[PDB]
């Protein structure tokens, strides 16, 4: 079980965290999915904080202990949209997403 | 509308009072009528140039080599490992007897029991290689 | 470039059977996983299971288990998750996906609509 806030509201050029937290999830990779209505999710972080190419700068994660972050600095309406936090565990070979987050932005 | 006349190349910058500006080094724009050149790409680390950007396009990398590609234009690498292996966030680690993985990437998956169709084995299997079933 | 293309939105009673497909172009297509993912309306992301198409092999999730069938033709490279008898409670988005834990390509989802 991933567990996710599941709201986050922010105003633009606030900085946005969202978090996602489960046992000893800072030993897995997490992996951060952006959904916006209508369309399938985008990976917008990978291996807890590697971004790809393309995905703006502003956004970052990191990953410790039970919680792993993702963090919009600058959040812009842009941004608006639903966070999904994944992890694969080889124990078992399944994938989680966590609950989801619906970021607001005013 | 003014800004369509500038091409590719070029950008309209919507302050300056909408004027043609060709695009600065190591920037671009891939169509005509946009407000600014876009930053190129840089592969550093793990990305490798495959195409340099030119004032038209982006540039474009892969992964050097030990990593491979994901994502679409390579835009995410992640590290081989040795067939018999998978990657873990510790690194790559041998595959768990009764497993095994025949690629550079992946993760290991169970071999198949023969058993379960009515077949029986004619090769064991490895850390490498599936078993193999026959009649 | 690389493709997945699911098939057309499905509009079904409760305890008929269903199968829905996903199609990959542009790549290896037996040597990624394919993943299926469920949205229900307004929910979030659930993994179901996982198929290697170059044998076959699938996993599910354990409140997947048994509840569908992932599936493969690899000569084709499309994957299949299909259900004997759908309720009104599997009214849902459905994703495929490539990958086990990163999903770097999304099909287009496909919905299902299951109403009495």
């Amino acid at each position: 079980e991933l567990t996710q806030p599941p709201s986050v509201s922010v105003s633009p050029g606030q900085t946005a965290s969202i978090t996602c937290s489960g046992d000893n999830i800072g030993d897995q990779y997490a992996h951060w999915y952006q959904q916006k209505p209508g369309q399938s999710p985008v990976l917008v972080i990978y291996q807890d904080k590697n971004r790809p190419s393309g995905i703006p700068e502003r956004f970052s994660g990191s990953n410790s202990g039970n919680t792993a972050t993702l963090t919009i600095s600058g959040t812009q309406a842009m941004d608006e949209a639903d966070y999904y936090c994944a992890t694969y565990t080889g124990f078992g070979s399944l994938a989680v997403f966590g609950g989801g987050t619906k970021l607001t932005v005013l | 509308d003014p800004c369509s006349n500038c091409p590719a190349g070029t950008f309209c910058d919507n302050n300056r009072n909408q004027i043609c500006s060709p695009c600065p080094p190591n920037s671009f724009s891939s169509a005509g009528g946009q407000r600014t050149c876009d930053i190129c790409r840089q592969c550093k680390g793990v990305f490798r140039t495959r195409k340099e950007c030119s004032s038209t396009s982006n540039a474009e990398c892969d992964c050097t080599p030990g990593f491979h590609c994901l994502g679409a234009g390579c835009s995410m690498c992640e590290q081989d490992c040795k067939q018999g292996q998978e990657l873990t966030k510790k690194g790559c680690k041998d595959c768990c007897f009764g497993t095994f993985n025949d690629q550079k990437r992946g993760i290991c998956r169970p071999w198949t029991n023969c058993s379960l169709d009515g077949k029986s084995v004619l090769v064991n299997g490895t850390k490498e290689r599936d078993v193999v079933c026959g009649p | 470039e690389v493709q997945l293309v699911q098939s057309g939105a499905e509009v079904k009673k409760p305890g008929e059977s269903l199968r829905i497909s996903c199609k990959g172009s542009g790549y290896s297509f037996s040597t990624y996983w394919i993943s299926w993912v469920r949205q229900m309306p307004g929910k979030g992301l659930e993994w179901m299971g996982k198929i290697y198409p170059g044998d076959s092999y699938t996993n599910y999730s354990p409140s997947f288990q048994g509840q569908v069938t992932i599936s493969a033709d690899k000569s084709i490279s499309t994957a299949y998750l299909q259900w004997s008898s759908l309720k009104a409670s599997d009214t849902a988005m459905y994703y495929c996906a490539r990958g086990y834990g990163i999903f770097d390509y999304w099909g287009q989802g496909t919905l299902v609509t299951v109403s009495s």
